[PDB]
């Protein structure tokens, strides 16, 4: 099973991430381990 | 005042007729109409539903100058279902149109924000294969 | 072994390729489709506003290490 997000080639899902504020990111991070590795990706360079 | 046109053609084969100077925000197709000298332009992985939307969008932003916040006709023309948005985004991509993929990750950015993960898995609906330790963890930085 | 080039794929997108200046377009093809699944007869390469042709090879199109090329996409 995937989700809209991890559908997306990765570079265009962290580019969707890279819109998101550090208290977003960190969210978004919590929903599953796909979104938490590419969340704490956009986490460097922050 | 009025310009010439070029043919595109989506994955299902209809073709459309646009009017070049819009047609060329998209970097792919101006190369490929340009350097390539395709004219139907083959976009074999777009369909006519996203192509109609694109060239609408285009269209629209045809007499664009050059903040961050997104003009409310880009919000309405993306009050649409998350398949159209997700094609969207991968068309925009393919056909290298800097602005409709800004707006439209920036869009799905906005689905995001200020939520709790499990709001944010209802919205998107993801699967959750987090354990209690996992997730207790995840909660530091 | 061991060239390293780029191939845009879209605006964010690209892929890394690991080639030597010898390989032909036909072969950039074929690690194009090992990594993304794109069969070669559906890819177009394009280097310097040119189109790249199978049988040729990265050194007779001046292709050389951190080049970029662009993939484009036609019907099977």
């Amino acid at each position: 099973q995937r989700d809209f997000i991890s559908l997306l080639p990765k570079e265009l899902a962290l580019y969707v991430l890279s819109f998101l504020e550090p208290k977003d990111l960190l969210q978004a991070a919590q929903t599953c381990r796909y979104w938490r590795i590419l969340a704490e990706d956009n986490l460097l360079w922050r | 005042g009025a310009m010439p046109s070029i043919k595109l053609q989506s994955s299902d084969g209809e073709i459309f007729e646009v009017d070049v100077e819009i047609a060329k925000q998209s970097v792919t197709i101006k190369t490929m109409l340009e350097d390539l000298g395709m004219d139907p332009v083959p976009l074999p992985n777009v369909n006519a539903a996203i192509l109609k939307k694109v060239i609408q969008w285009c269209t629209h932003h045809k007499d664009d100058p050059g903040t961050d916040d997104i003009p409310v006709w880009d919000q309405e023309f993306l009050k649409v279902d998350q398949g159209t948005l997700f094609e969207l985004i991968l068309a925009a991509n393919y056909l290298d149109i800097k602005g409709l993929l800004d707006v439209t990750c920036k869009t799905v950015a906005n689905m995001i924000k200020g939520k709790t993960p499990e709001e944010i898995r209802k919205t998107f609906n993801i699967k959750n294969d987090f354990t209690e330790e996992e997730e207790a963890q995840v909660r530091k930085e | 072994g061991s060239m390293q080039i780029f191939v845009k794929t879209g605006a964010r997108t690209a892929i890394t390729l690991e080639v030597e200046p010898s390989d032909t377009i036909e072969n950039v093809k074929a690690k194009i489709q090992d990594k993304e699944g794109i069969p070669p007869d559906q890819q177009i390469l394009i280097f310097s506003r040119k189109l790249l042709e199978d049988g040729r090879t990265l050194s007779d199109y001046n292709i050389h290490r951190e080049s970029t090329l662009r993939l484009v996409l036609i019907f099977r």
